[PDB]
């Protein structure tokens, strides 16, 4: 944990603190596009990357690392997401605009899940980094150095699970079981930002937009 | 990708 | 290890043990599926949920299930898959078929890093119970106990790396982390069949065809 | 309503 401390990470998620249904989904995404770069230097080792990799990890990451933020941020919230522009998008708000399967989804399999064992802000955040350290990115020059600070991460992560958790120690792997959730829901998602963005009817911007560029 | 690079290098 | 004692999800494994390479790995695949029901029953516990259940958790699973079979089957072979009919798909026989994106994501992200961390069948039996046991499938009637299921076979594992591999400690996460690539792929996996059907330039025989087909 | 996985998940 001297090598990636929880602390730093969970300083990392603490910097960043934050009319149709959909298009307003897409202005937050597209504000916390921004922000996510933000949050991923100050994700200890990251910057020291070669800045053709950091590229690479933040195109391969930002639906399930975007998913994941705003999933936590809704656990307040009863039926529906916090969108950080500020507004609740409740469910039916959601279905009635026809986004209803993948919104019910995260409710379902990351909301709920994260209410439901209280999963704290640092524990986010190393689920995030997790995730921004994914190896299997296509193109990354070094591999095995992404690769390093991934269990540099998750090492830190269980020894925070057995110290401040000791009563539950099945807590370490019930956290990294709701990323094969993240990943599934994050390739949904993505499927319809690009049938937004070739129907034309729902304004995308710019960052957003790039994003949603063929590599 | 310009956004990017222009947000990662500052 | 009393409720998912590791010797009986290993003997499960090996109790099931084994021109267009597109037909041909289809070929296999359907083969594949019947004697994916026997691993299934013999599974701890798995054959005691109502039948309802049973359904979904293998309609739900069988593209991960049997791509962790295949992958873990050919840490021996360079470059490419042994099918379980025995013959051998290699990378350029995949490419020279249009599959070689897919391919090459299963030998670079699964197959390789199976090999590099020489994973053993009792783990792999393990990966394999924990993606059957999902709790996260639509329908399910008792999701409670297929997730305290889900548990069970995680204890378990961990306490067999502890045992096993006390030298590597962050082996057990290693394994968990190998999820969402799988759930990638298998998704993945399941348009390219998809595609083969709608087109129907393929043939595909009677159980493939069934479980290819809408709840 | 998928025959076969159902005949072969009772014997
Ligand atoms: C198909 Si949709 C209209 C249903 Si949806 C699963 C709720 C969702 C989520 C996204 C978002 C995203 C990211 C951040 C915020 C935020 O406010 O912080 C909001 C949305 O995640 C992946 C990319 O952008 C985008 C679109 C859609
Ligand atoms: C699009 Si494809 C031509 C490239 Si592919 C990732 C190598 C693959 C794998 C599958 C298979 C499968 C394959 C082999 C066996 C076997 O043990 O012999 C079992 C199952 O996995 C999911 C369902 O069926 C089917 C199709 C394709």
């Amino acid at each position: 944990n001297e090598d990636m401390p929880v602390e730093r990470i969970l300083e990392a998620e603490l910097a960043v603190e934050p009319n149709d249904p959909v298009t307003n989904i897409c202005q937050a995404a597209d504000k916390q596009l921004f922000t996510l770069v933000e949050w991923a230097k100050r994700i200890p080792h990251f910057s020291e990357l070669p800045l053709d990799d950091q590229v690479i990890l933040l195109r391969a990451g930002w639906n399930e690392l975007l998913i994941a933020s705003f999933s936590h941020r809704s656990i307040a919230v009863k039926d529906g997401i916090l969108l950080a522009t500020g507004l609740h998008v409740h469910r039916n708000s959601a279905h009635s605009a026809g986004v209803g399967a993948i919104f019910d989804r995260v409710l379902t399999e990351l909301v709920s899940k994260m209410r439901d064992m209280q999963m704290d802000k640092t524990e986010l955040g190393c689920l995030r980094a997790i995730v921004l350290f994914n190896p299997d990115s296509k193109g990354l020059s070094n591999p095995a150095e992404v690769e390093a600070l991934r269990e540099k991460v998750y090492a830190s992560l269980e020894a925070y699970c057995k110290h401040k958790y000791p009563e539950q120690p099945g807590r370490f792997a019930k956290l990294l079981l709701r990323l094969p959730a993240l990943r599934s829901i994050g390739l949904k998602c993505l499927e319809h930002l690009f049938f937004f963005k070739l129907i034309g009817d729902t304004p995308i911007d710019t960052f957003l937009m790039e994003m949603l560029e063929a590599p | 990708h310009k956004i990017l690079h222009r947000l990662l290098q500052d």
